[PDB]
């Protein structure tokens, strides 16, 4: 009896996250008052099986 | 000798990855797919005896 068994497995997983805030506030003396902010996120998960 | 030319169309969903850098500074790898029905003519010929 001869039995050759070849198993192979690969996996790769590239995560990628992006984060961007922006924020901008200009305060007079009591008489003008502006605030702002942006906030961005990304995020992309790829995975490879074989 | 022409035999017979037809075509033949058939649908399939593909996947594909792309690696997008917005601004040289956001790189993601974004996947996608399409189901495309391509179409493919086919021309089956004979060769007799001249």
């Amino acid at each position: 009896q001869e039995d050759h068994v070849r198993s192979s497995f690969l996996l790769d997983n590239q995560n990628s996250q992006n984060t961007v805030t922006a924020s901008a506030g200009i305060a007079f003396l009591n008489i003008v008052n502006f605030k702002v902010e942006t906030d961005y996120i990304s995020q992309t998960s790829l995975t490879k099986d074989y | 000798v022409h035999l017979l030319s037809q075509t033949h169309e058939e649908g399939y969903s593909r996947l594909e990855c792309k690696k997008k850098c917005t601004l040289k500074i956001f790189c993601k790898t974004v996947c996608e797919d399409v189901f495309r029905v391509a179409k493919a003519e086919f021309r089956a010929y004979w060769c007799v005896a001249a």
